[PDB]
């Protein structure tokens, strides 16, 4: 009927197609044109069932892996954004930091002629404008995007602003820097990895509230207040970052027995130049506990009246442990020793 | 400043191990369709053993060592919303789920039911009186055990494998005949892992659906349809998979122990 | 072999078992049969397709929506909990509450005599244990289970203790019961419910910082 | 002491709509066995056109305004970790990861994939530039039309129904012949929406999925194998399921907005 030459005794039949029709060259266009003259309508429901080819198995896992990720940060406290992969390539200079390696040939705008290359000029640049729509006291927040730069990256960004949490009516709160730190170390509690900061320079991050990131073992992203001579080129007040890559390493949990045999308790300080960083201060002790430490925590610290002009106090809690049996008081302070020795021997 | 040192004090969640791994199982079969529903730990006779083919006097009766209730005012809830009656009880298993699922819905379908089981033996480290169990249904035209095979069989790729594979012995069951009872392949560790029973739904308990289905007014749902269910052991697989040792572990409220679990996922 | 006499023709069969095979009176314990005899191994591997009967549709909801919610939880910040659902008659009066209607016929102990008809005392007996094996500054916990009254019925309590949070070294802390307000307020600001507060008197708790939920 | 009052200003998270609706969105396919799996933004000419049997100079290659790129040094990865070459761009849909995956695979398979995806039209209230989709793929032997019109109703039901229904027309796709638009029927606002678009995969991707496979060194493996596809707006969907009016709210990182979907779960 629609006009084809149909030759053959089957089951495969010559069909040739009137040359009107250039849409029909292959066997499967001969299909669609049944399908659509029976009536789309006409083919019936079904639902297929087999068992999906081996190499497709673990497949999920990428996908999953990020959006555990991403639902927890909404259950820490993150209020998730979408930001346009675009860029100004201006602002690679007013937020100090290298030219976007890709541009567009046919940008939207001349500010969205590059490709993001960071995702925390966005988060920021969205504080602005939301500051200047309705005006949040306080705004904690986070985004997933890809960022452009050799290669094609997945990243995340955080950012932290306002006056901080404690109680609205009464007078203190408690945020900045170590309050976003705070989140942080938190979420990585709760993933289960071991994460750290060294204080690092960034072109883009005021000096001295400077940081690199340490996840478990490893050196991503960045995390810190954010410069102020950006802070004011934006007619905006402080405001505290952090952005890393993606998909972040993981430790498979290696389950371990926990002694029943109480521990073996201790105060103790350390007096260390004003400048050294907590960080080797945590590291040594730590290096130099022994293999039964079980906990070291900091409770205290203050530059201080009663010591060195250049010195700084250290309130470190201690506890250890043996599985087996109990630590006996030979080996206690014997190893705390092991410790206060190579501590300022050092 | 000084950015190596701690943050605010802030509280780091964590989930309990049966969680996660029950978790994980239900993600497991919702790719199969199946659908996750729960029933309640206080039973009656009746959905426990009754409508399942267990006898009073006899040694079916006598595989499960129960725990009987006493008290007033109590009110047990029947599929659809009715009262019951019957010696109270703490759910031997999760199977009387089969039951009240079935009364209260039409097939074809697949469902899944994780439940905090009860039974009176004493506590070792590889058995416990209050533990958890997943129960798994199928019911509809043509169903065969071979479904029942390819069920667990993507269960085990799932868990394990590609390398791995699944192990299927006759056993008995009041409620199925074929019973049988199954095994999985664990290429890692390198052993036969015994994880629960299966088999098609029994005659006897579907009849048990419609004819209590009838007394509530609805009209016979289960006639010409077959099945198969299964159960399986989760602490048992739980601490298999996560490296646990002791099955007590789980109801010792121990943080050092709980925490260890906060990354799972 | 077994035992069985065959008559009939075709298709369906007329099969007498042996009088010591008690456990063969269905035609599906005759297949069981011939099943193990072949070998349940020779059996294939399938997997079945069918559009669900409509009224299985909603289904997952309820479950669903308790693990959103347990998931939360663990996000905002708690440890989770597993207790058992027994109860020491004891604590009935140990904590002032009620008594337990449900008791057991073969307790496991008369201190599991009884079924838990709160959730908390539970948590609180844990907070303790944990104190006395080792010795946590501060613990933030919940858990989720079946408690049992009239009818049977899905809890939900937290418990938080300790210090508080804050800065470690720094002296302030910043605890108490308006930080476990604080969290659930935050629990609620995300699962987009409108809840508060109001004094209310509680035979376990102590007054003045007693209060109802809403 | 005053209960009533206000506790510690702790910060409440919360996740777009667009995370939303695609985790909606793949946990309902997720049901019938689909996994879901990730593609590039930036394509090669390659992937996002030739690879689907869309030419450079005929009308096809007209129905998709797109966004090239220029820049050095930019290292663009091919489904195996491979350099590859073309002119670089902004992924128009997602379509282009069907084959990525086709030639690091083995069928038989199912898979959908979520993506944010980028076209040069002028922005209003129900199109713009920046959106996402999803993109459906199911291959193997024996696969049908049927397949395709089962899974797309299953969708349905799922979103809305079971009073809810399915309607596909006839319409053209370089990649795919028999091609099809789709609607689902809203009993509730009681009209039509056009979904996305959907076919039996085009015997010419199938070609160059080997073809480039060889070019790697690997077998042939989608010789003898059927196969359909489909694709959805998110945001189009979004917007009717969440109830939003303007499509260019999303990209507006206003909070008070964002907000408005805390406890969307
Ligand atoms: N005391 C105990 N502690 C911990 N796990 C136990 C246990 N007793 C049994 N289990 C685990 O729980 C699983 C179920 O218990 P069991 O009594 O073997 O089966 C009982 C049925 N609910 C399983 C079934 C369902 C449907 C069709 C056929 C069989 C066992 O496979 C075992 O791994
Ligand atoms: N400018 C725009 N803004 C927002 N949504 C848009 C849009 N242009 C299209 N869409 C949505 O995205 C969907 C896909 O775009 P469209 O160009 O129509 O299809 C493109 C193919 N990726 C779909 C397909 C896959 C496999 C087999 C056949 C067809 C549309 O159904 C529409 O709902
Ligand atoms: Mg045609
Ligand atoms: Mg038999």
């Amino acid at each position: 009927r629609l006009g084809c030459r149909v030759e053959g005794e089957g089951p495969t039949y010559r069909v040739t197609p009137p040359s009107h029709r250039l849409d029909l060259r292959l066997e499967e266009d001969l299909v669609e044109e049944v399908a659509r003259i029976q009536g789309y309508e006409t083919i019936p429901l079904a639902l297929p069932a087999f068992f999906p080819a081996p190499d497709n198995r673990g497949v999920e896992a990428p996908y999953r892996k990020e959006q555990r990720l991403r639902e927890v940060l909404s259950g820490l406290g993150f209020q998730e954004v979408y930001t346009y992969s675009f860029m100004d390539p201006e602002d690679a200079r007013r937020f100090r930091l290298d030219p976007p390696r890709l541009l567009l040939l046919n940008p939207l705008a001349p500010e969205k002629a590059a490709l993001r290359t960071h995702l925390f000029p966005g988060l920021v640049r969205v504080l602005k404008e939301n500051l200047d729509l309705d005006r949040p006291e306080r705004a904690l927040l986070f985004e997933v995007g890809r960022v452009f730069r050799e290669r094609e990256e997945t990243h995340l960004a955080g950012l932290l602003f306002g006056e901080g949490v404690g109680l609205p009516w009464a007078k203190e709160r408690l945020s900045g820097y170590f309050l976003l730190k705070g989140y942080l170390e938190a979420l990585f509690a709760r993933l289960g990895l071991a994460f750290r900061v060294e204080a690092q320079a960034f072109p883009f991050l005021h000096p001295g509230v400077s940081g690199r990131v340490l996840v478990e073992g490893e050196e991503v992203g960045f995390l810190g207040a954010l410069h102020p001579e950006i802070a004011q080129e934006l007619e905006l007040p402080p405001v505290h970052l952090f952005e890393l890559r993606l998909p972040l390493p993981d430790k498979p949990l290696a389950f371990q027995d926990p002694s029943r045999h109480p521990a073996a308790f201790r105060d103790l300080a350390v007096v260390v130049p004003a400048p050294t960083p907590y960080g080797e201060v945590e590291a040594l002790v730590r290096e130099a506990a022994g293999p039964y430490l079980e906990s070291l925590a900091l409770f205290d610290l203050y530059q201080g009246p009663p010591l060195p002009e250049g010195h700084k106090s250290l309130a470190f809690h201690l506890r250890f442990r043996h599985p087996k049996r109990t630590l006996r008081d030979e080996e206690v302070e014997e190893a705390v020793s092991r410790v206060a020795e190579a501590l300022r021997a050092r | 400043v000084d950015v190596s040192l701690p943050g605010a004090s802030l509280f780091s969640g964590g989930l309990h191990p049966i969680t996660l791994m029950e978790r994980e199982l239900v993600e497991i079969f919702r790719a199969l369709g199946y659908q996750a529903v729960e029933g309640p730990e206080v039973e009656s006779e009746f959905f426990n053993f009754d409508a399942l083919n267990i006898p009073e006097h006899h040694p079916a009766r006598d595989m499960w060592d129960t725990f009987w209730l006493t008290g007033e005012g109590f009110r047990l809830e029947g599929p659809l919303g009715e009262e019951v009656e019957g010696r109270l009880l703490l759910r031997t298993h999760t199977s009387p789920m089969q039951v009240r699922y079935m009364v209260a819905h039409t097939p074809p379908f697949r469902i899944v039911v994780p439940g905090r089981v009860f039974r009176f033996e004493q506590t070792d480290a590889t058995h416990e009186a209050v533990f958890h169990q997943l129960e798994g249904l199928v019911v509809g035209e043509g169903i065969a055990m071979a479904h029942l095979k390819g069920a667990i069989y993507e269960l085990a790729q799932a868990l394990f494998g590609p390398d791995s594979k699944v192990r299927f012995q006759p056993v008995y069951f009041p409620f199925v005949e074929p019973g049988a009872q199954f095994a999985v392949w664990w290429p890692e560790g390198g052993k036969w892992l015994e994880l629960g029973g299966a088999g098609m739904v029994h005659p006897k308990v579907f009849q048990a659906v419609d004819a209590y289905r009838e007394r509530l007014g609805l009209p016979p749902a289960y006639r010409g349809v077959t099945g198969f269910a299964f159960g399986l052991g989760v602490e048992r697989l739980a601490m298999l998979r996560y490296g646990i040792p002791d099955i007590r572990y789980f109801f010792g409220g121990r943080l050092k122990f709980l925490e260890q679990f906060k990354g799972v996922l």
